[PDB]
């Protein structure tokens, strides 16, 4: 059963745009970023940053 | 001098006619929409208070 969805939208830091999403075309797997006056990291599939 | 008559007069022609306009009012219908809200709620009882 499904007990609570946190569903939020981070945003995209500008040294993983220009340098990856715009030069090498891939996309960092961890999401750093400031959210409720705090830094939260997400690991996707709770795994390494790739 | 020869001067004018009174001009042909235009040939009018009687009849009924149907004047039809562009269409923009969306077609509706009823439906019926079958759903579960579901609501699932964590509570923390603390010693005074929910």
């Amino acid at each position: 059963q499904f007990m609570g969805i946190f569903e939020d939208r981070a945003p995209v830091p500008f040294e993983e745009v220009i340098d990856k999403i715009n030069a090498k075309g891939v996309c960092r797997s961890t999401a750093k970023y400031v959210r409720n006056n705090m830094e939260t990291t997400a690991f996707h599939r709770d795994d390494h940053e790739t | 001098r020869r001067c004018p008559t009174r001009p042909e007069g235009q040939n009018y022609t009687e009849g009924i006619a149907v004047v039809f306009k562009e269409n923009i009012a969306p077609y509706k219908f009823k439906a019926t929409m079958y759903y579960k809200d579901v609501t699932v709620s964590q509570v923390w009882f603390g010693h005074r208070y929910s």
